[PDB]
């Protein structure tokens, strides 16, 4: 096929050669979603239309999601040599890029005024 | 909402009898061409033209400027 | 110029004169869109006055209507600059508006 | 004719 | 909520991974974790990287706006690939051919205008011409100082 | 949108769909009825020449390279209904859409200026309490004893049965409150 | 395809009930029980006008420098009034 | 045009448009009079005429500002002002062109052996 | 109001002039606008300055005596540095708003001369750059812990530049 | 400013061209005089960029108001695909939305006319970049395609919209303000560019194609813009191409920027700052 | 009002009479201020031949 | 823009059908189906739902359209996605 996909313009179903298996091991896989699906569905639905229900459903794989994003980053984790360049250069390659930036135009700025030949003019606020 | 006469809508007149001919010449047939034939019959019947769109109200406005430039010339 | 100031500091007053409205009771017993349509329409017609003044003598103004605070030798005061392209911008954009306002007592009717 | 249009309380 | 319904340490064995598949409401063949590169995933599945457009509109999703399902697993990154934010739907040009078509915009026009820049249009006209010396005391010209004349001739 | 996707679609169905998509971007290209309609017979005669394929492989290499040529050739913009997905006025009137249970917290001066409609909403409520125990039972004796499920619900068996789960189908908002 | 007879009866008694609720959402005769031109231009277009130049003329041209001109165009040909100068006419030219 | 004959043919014998003048300015003028400004720098100052308005038909821009103050609320009151205006500025115009093609003629001039 | 310390020139209008048979509509906006408008408005205004007239009430603009400077007392006497670091700090605030009408003078001259202001702004433009230069040496890098001390300090510096300058 | 505005004119007016909707071809239209306004600001003539200002509020508000109560009159229908005809069953509207059209193109003596001859003229006599004088024509050509593009597919065609009719102008709230602001667009340039002062200087030497420029390249834009409309009704199969899809998708500046730049800022944001 | 299927509708009487205004009202501006000022369209003044100006005139020496 | 009926619904719905060539007008009623009664196609179908999206202003979705084998329930999917018996 002529279209290339990318990772932000993903490949279409309809050109996906996936998508036109017809072998039984598939057509079970597909079954078996759609099983989990209508289990999960009737769960919700049962909930959603119950009178007695007198408070919002709780979502168990909301909860998952937050737990996983917060607190269990850290149980999990485990320096390595790229863990620690990786921190290392985020940490700190910002900080001095920016302190040498800075200190420069800072000297510059300050040798100029020594010298006076900066042209403050009406700078009065600073 | 008394919706007019189906039989009212034919093919013969309109840019889908051309249609129909191309169709038949490649031997083929449109079974919708009834279901569209209301746009190109009736009062939407004809052709429009950029000289008209253009133009609409050039005959008043050319009118009244006669009259203008008359009374002008006059006064 | 009195004339001159008192219309510029009338137009905002007759637009700020609808939102204040909104803030109460009337604007459940008045017709709301109605009513700002003819503020617009009325900050139309009394911002048609400087514009002839400013066609007429061509003088440009600079009103401070309030000081604001001052900080260490920098005033920070409220302060109308109108020269010609303001009063002439205020002039086409209030036409503007009431023709707008007065389309979307049509256009959103029903919402 | 007019249906009733289902609201949120504003009353409070 | 106890400790076995909820995200844990990087599946081990054949044993946790259904266990986690289990947990996570997945197929065990489906189920797949993170590389164990200690960056903090565990055991939480890895889902295609493909953006919240892509679901089926038509669809009555129990969440709604988000396109999913109660109970089905929340892919790491839903808050970067929900509807507002990044899309990654297929596109009808390829992302290449896009990007080049762009550039080639891009850098053609900023050339050909570097090409008028030298190539200037301008009229057969000499300078404008200003006199009291070229007006040197409207543009600010010192008063008690004398300009260097300048004379303008027909 | 009522009905719930199946596990999979067949070859029929795909057939469709792609046919459905070809005439409607046929249409996008083809700005005029006439030019449609024209188009429109020549893309199905196109169809129709292999409507009868028994080998069932061709059918499927017939079918890919359709795809292929159809994200070819689609209309870059093309026409989506105001109201579709992707269209202008789509979620339009999502603001107004409010949810029937937000009538609970009303207070009595506001349902004092509906007398009659609160009357037949406390029936509906007292019906839903009612038939909500049956409709459990019902699901729960009609699950199927192979996990092999689905998203269809059943009609209701008996009589004086509401079909199952119910109350969100029906009450829910008008397209255009 | 199609609907198999247990779609089909389900969708009849969803539609009867869908039906029965959309009738009962109408509005009874009586429902909506509620509880028991120069004006415009004196009222919006004169009482702030009269505030609006109040407070003008006794609080804003009374301070320094709060409204300030620029200064009108003088011709050749022209007489100030304060001054009573009549400005010299220009230079003859072809 | 200049710009056709300046880019693709001779460069040398086109007039540089920021170094016009360029030859001294007496030459094939044994008597060249300076030009003449009727209006005065008070006169300008006094009309409040803008320094890209106060070049040499400032005496027309005035008469026509005048006439506009004057004839208001009748601002159709001034084609025969806005008309010598618009043709003093065109002269103007004519004479830079004069300008140009003189310098042209003498850089073709130098084409001396 | 105080001409001289807001110097406002006197204004020439010109004469009317009329040259044309239509009339004005400004004039007759302007009549009916100094009846409807501004008379009641000046009655009204004369009705408050009677009332004001009756319940009248002086205040005055308190003077500070010159008190000994940060130059004057020893270091560490926290009483003559308190007397004097408030002195300084009432100049300061002074002085900002010397700088303050300065500005305000500058501005409305720029708008007064309008397209002139390039040519007559000579003197306010000038009244400016010499008072900010002075504002400048005085006050200017300062920290926000600005202080007489601070400022003696600056000073001190800058004689000790000029004189070794003119020793050289 | 100059380079700038003449790339956002070319740029527009190109993305207006092959657009099937009739607000976006609007929203580019008034991209594209954004733009023409800047390049009049690259030259010193901010007088007269301030002056086409005060001209296009007036007839781009027309046209906004005359597409809005097209859309109104249809079931809510935007695409232009699905309208035409509009000239016969909606006199009044169409009318506004010619006047309009015109006047956004330089007809002559017109509120846009006032603004717009002049920006040309004056780009023609200046001292300015070749390419940039010459994309400005060009988007000045294509400013007239597109306005005939939307005059050709909603108002000179054979009704495409759904078979039930329900079309009312007849409402004062509707014709009312659309008639000021037609009253607008025919004459208050002409009243605003007599009653201003003086402002800057213009050229008016100039040779006859020079001056004559802008009416030659908008009457070659109407004409050209017509055959290819004309062409459309040719029972012939319109094939993608390169440029008709760098048009229709915006010159691919959304599709890859609103996903690459969110992408790697969203990322970053995750994955360093807070992960890491 | 009267919403018609798949025929043309009626047309007052008010909307054609002020379509029909308003483009009367729009050519006959053009027409006349045409007529009156066809030197903004076409050319206020003759551009000069610089190939023409003698040589005498432009100062030029042998 | 006259509110829907089932009455003006059913109509219309006839009428597409009645201008479609390969339906006799008569022989069709609302409980006529297309395959059993009428021997149309598959791609038939999809073009008869095309023709109703097109008279209605509004999309079936294709799982919805799929089973919609007889006008009456064609007549039934669009009264109930417009809400149409208040
Ligand atoms: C909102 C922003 C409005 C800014 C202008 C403030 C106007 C109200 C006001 O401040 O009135 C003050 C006036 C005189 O008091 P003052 O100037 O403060 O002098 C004594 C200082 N010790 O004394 C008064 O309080 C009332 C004066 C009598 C007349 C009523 C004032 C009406 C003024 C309305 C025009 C204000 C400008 C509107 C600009 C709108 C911009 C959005
Ligand atoms: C010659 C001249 C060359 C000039 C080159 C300029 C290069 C581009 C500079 C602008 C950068 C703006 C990047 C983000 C813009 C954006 O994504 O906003 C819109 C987008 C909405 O997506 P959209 O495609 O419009 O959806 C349509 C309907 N589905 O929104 C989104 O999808 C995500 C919105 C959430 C974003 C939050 C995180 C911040 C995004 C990054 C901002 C980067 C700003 C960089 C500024 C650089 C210049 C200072």
């Amino acid at each position: 096929s002529k279209y290339k996909p990318a990772p932000l313009a993903t490949l279409p179903s309809t050109l996906d050669p996936a998508e036109y298996d017809v072998s039984p091991e598939t057509r079970r896989a597909q079954v078996e979603r759609l099983s989990i699906r209508a289990r999960l569905k009737r769960e919700y639905l049962l909930q959603y239309n119950d009178p007695k229900r007198v408070s919002h459903i709780e979502d168990p794989a909301l909860i998952r999601w937050t737990y996983a994003r917060s607190a269990n980053i850290y149980p999990n984790f485990r320096p390595t040599p790229k863990n620690s360049l990786l921190g290392a250069v985020a940490g700190f390659g910002p900080l001095i890029f920016w302190y040498y930036v800075f200190k420069t135009d800072r000297d510059r700025k300050e040798r100029l005024i020594q010298e006076g030949k900066l042209d403050r003019k009406f700078n009065i606020s600073y | 909402m008394e919706l007019p006469d189906y039989r009212q809508w034919k093919i013969e007149g309109t840019p889908l009898e051309t249609v129909q001919k191309k169709l038949a010449a490649r031997g083929l047939r449109d079974p919708w061409a009834r279901n569209e034939a209301w746009r190109y019959m009736g009062g939407f019947a004809g052709n429009i033209t950029f000289p008209s769109v253009i133009l609409k109200g050039f005959k008043w406005g050319f009118a009244a400027f006669v009259v203008a430039l008359g009374a002008e010339y006059f006064l | 110029m009195n004339i001159f100031t008192t219309s510029i500091l009338l137009i905002f007053i007759l637009l700020l004169s609808p939102i204040l409205i909104s803030m109460s009771n009337l604007i459940k017993h008045i017709n709301f869109p109605l009513y700002t349509t003819t503020s617009i329409k009325f900050s139309f017609i009394i911002s048609l006055l400087p514009l002839l003044m400013f066609f007429h003598n061509n003088m440009e103004y600079m009103i401070t209507t309030w000081h604001w605070v001052t900080m260490n030798s920098m005033e920070l005061k409220m302060s109308f600059k109108t020269d010609f392209f303001s009063i002439l911008f205020t002039s086409v954009a209030l036409f503007v508006t009431w023709s707008i306002m007065q389309f979307s007592s049509w256009y959103m009717h029903s919402d | 004719k007019r249906l009733f249009v289902v609201k949120p309380s504003l009353y409070y | 909520m106890t400790k076995d319904m909820l995200p844990g340490s990087y599946p081990r064995t054949p044993e946790e991974r259904a266990a986690a598949a289990k947990k996570y409401n997945m197929r065990v063949e489906d189920y797949e974790p993170y590389p164990d590169d200690g960056m903090g995933y565990g055991d939480y599945p890895m889902l295609p990287n493909r953006s919240q457009h892509e679901r089926d509109p038509w669809y009555q999703w129990d969440h709604s706006e988000l396109r999913m399902n109660w109970g089905e697993p929340i892919h790491w990154d839903l808050d970067m690939y929900i509807r507002n934010r990044v899309d990654t739907s297929p596109t009808p040009v390829s992302w290449d051919v896009m990007c080049k078509h762009l550039f080639g915009f891009v850098a053609f026009m900023v050339f050909m205008f570097w090409v008028g820049h030298v190539f200037p249009s301008y009229q057969p006209v000499g300078p404008k011409q200003y006199p009291y010396n070229n007006l040197y005391l409207e543009r600010g010209g010192d008063p008690t100082k004398e300009p260097e004349p300048v004379v303008h001739y027909d | 949108a009522f009905c719930a996707p199946p596990a999979y679609l067949t070859h029929q169905q795909k057939v469709l769909r792609l046919y459905k998509r070809a005439l409607r971007h046929l249409e996008s290209w083809c700005i005029h009825r006439d030019k449609y309609r024209y188009f429109a017979c020549l893309m199905r005669a196109r169809f129709e020449e292999h409507k009868n394929e028994k080998d069932m492989m061709r059918a499927t290499q017939l079918l890919r390279e359709a795809e292929e040529e159809f994200w070819q050739n689609q209309h870059p913009q093309p026409y989506i209904f105001p109201d579709s997905p992707g269209g202008t006025s789509f979620e339009r009137y999502e603001c107004y859409k409010v949810p029937e249970w937000c009538l609970d917290y009303w207070h009595p001066s506001e349902k004092a200026m509906y007398p009659d409609y609160f009357s037949k909403r406390e029936q509906w409520k007292k019906l839903r309490m009612e038939s909500w125990d049956r409709e459990v039972k019902q699901l729960q004796e009609e699950t199927s004893p192979d996990g092999i499920m689905t998203e269809a619900l059943p009609p209701a068996r008996r009589e004086g049965d509401l079909p199952p789960l119910w109350w969100h189908i029906v009450t829910r908002p008008r397209e255009r409150p | 395809s199609g609907y198999t007879p247990d779609e089909k009866l389900r969708l009849q008694q969803l539609r009867e009930l869908r039906r029965r609720w959309l009738k009962d959402q109408e509005l009874s005769p009586r429902e909506p029980v509620l509880p028991p031109s120069s004006l415009f231009a004196v009222s919006h277009v004169l009482i702030p006008m009269w505030f609006v130049h109040y407070y003008v003329k006794y609080h804003m041209a009374t301070k320094p420098y709060t409204i300030v001109s620029s200064k009108p165009r003088i011709f050749p040909g022209d007489t100030i009034l304060e001054t009573g100068e009549v400005i010299p006419p220009m230079r003859d030219f072809p | 045009a200049h710009l056709t004959r300046r880019y693709l043919w001779d460069a040398s014998v086109e007039p540089d448009p920021e170094k016009i003048p360029s030859f001294p300015p007496d030459l094939g003028f044994p008597e060249r009079k300076e030009r003449v400004m009727v209006a005065t720098q008070q006169e300008m100052m006094d009309a409040q005429l803008t320094l890209q308005q106060r070049d040499y038909c400032a005496h027309y821009l005035i008469r026509l500002l005048k006439c506009k103050r004057d004839s208001f609320p009748n601002f159709l009151a001034c084609k025969h002002e806005q008309h010598d205006w618009d043709y003093c500025e065109h002269l103007d115009y004519v004479k830079r062109m004069k300008e140009f093609e003189r310098e042209r003629r003498l850089l073709q001039r130098k084409k001396r052996r | 109001w105080d001409k001289d310390v807001y110097p406002e020139p006197p204004s020439r209008t010109p004469a009317p002039s009329p040259q044309t048979s239509l009339p004005n509509p400004i004039t007759y906006l302007t009549k009916a606008y100094d009846l409807v408008v501004d008379w009641p408005v000046t009655l009204v205004r004369e009705f408050i300055e009677r009332q004001h007239a009756k319940n009248r009430t002086y205040y005055y603009h308190r003077q500070y005596r010159r008190v000994p400077d940060i130059t004057e007392c020893k270091e560490g006497d926290v009483l003559c540095i308190y007397e004097a670091e408030m002195q300084w700090r009432r100049d300061f605030k002074v002085d900002q708003e010397i700088m303050n009408i300065i500005q305000e003078r500058l501005k409305a001259c720029q708008q007064r001369e309008g397209e002139n202001y390039q040519q007559n702004c000579a003197k306010e433009l000038e009244q400016f750059t010499k008072v900010t230069k002075a504002y400048q040496d005085r006050y200017l890098d300062l920290g926000a812990y600005y202080s007489a001390r601070k400022c003696l300090a600056k000073q001190k510096q800058r004689m000790l530049e000029e004189r070794k300058a003119a020793r050289q | 400013m100059l380079c700038l505005g003449a790339l956002t004119t070319l740029f527009t007016a190109i993305c207006a061209l092959t657009q099937n909707d009739i607000k976006k071809i609007i929203a580019f239209s008034t991209s594209s005089q954004l733009g023409l306004m800047m390049v009049t600001l690259g030259m010193n003539q901010p007088h007269l960029a301030f002056l086409h200002i005060c001209t296009h509020a007036f007839f781009k508000a027309m046209l906004f108001m005359c597409s809005g109560s097209i859309i109104h009159s249809l079931a809510d229908e935007q695409d232009i695909r699905k309208m035409g005809n509009i000239t016969k069953i909606m006199p009044f509207t169409s009318s506004c939305l010619v006047i309009g059209s015109l006047a956004l193109t330089g007809m002559p003596f017109l509120t846009g006319f006032y603004s717009k001859d002049l920006i040309i003229e004056a780009i023609n006599t200046c001292n300015t970049n070749a390419w940039a004088l010459l994309i400005t024509l060009i988007a000045t050509s294509m400013t007239a395609m597109y306005s005939m593009r939307i005059i050709y597919f909603v108002t000179m065609t054979k009704p495409r919209f759904p078979p039930l009719i329900s079309i009312n102008e007849n409402d004062p709230d509707l014709m009312n303000p659309i008639k000021r602001l037609a009253f607008g667009s025919i004459f208050a340039g002409f009243v605003i560019s007599y009653n201003i002062p003086p402002t800057s200087i213009p050229v008016l030497t100039m040779p006859w194609f020079l001056k004559t420029t802008a009416l030659i390249i908008s009457v070659l834009g109407f004409l050209i813009a017509l055959e290819l409309n004309n062409l459309t009704m040719k029972l012939s199969m319109n094939k993608a191409n390169p440029y008709s899809s760098f048009s229709t998708l915006l010159g691919f500046f959304p599709s890859i920027i609103h996903r690459i730049t969110p992408m790697k800022s969203l990322n970053l944001s995750l994955k360093t700052s807070l992960t890491l | 009002i009267q919403p018609r299927y798949r025929e043309f509708p009626q047309l007052t009487r008010s909307q054609v009479i002020q379509g029909e205004f308003l483009s009367s009202l729009m050519w006959f501006w053009i027409l006349w201020r045409f007529w009156h000022d066809s030197d903004a369209v076409l050319g206020h003044f003759s551009y000069p031949d610089p190939s023409q100006w003698t040589d005498e005139e432009l100062g030029i020496p042998p | 823009a006259p509110p829907l009926t089932l009455d003006g619904i059913k109509d219309r719905v006839l009428y597409v059908l009645k201008l479609y060539d390969k339906i006799d007008p008569e022989k069709l009623s609302v409980n006529s189906h297309f395959m059993k009664d009428l021997g149309l196609d598959s791609l038939d179908q999809v073009e008869i739902i095309m023709a109703m999206e097109d008279e209605f202003g509004f999309e079936i979705p294709d799982i919805d359209a799929e089973k919609l084998m007889c006008p009456q329930e064609i007549v039934d999917y669009i009264a109930d996605k417009k809400d149409v018996y208040e």
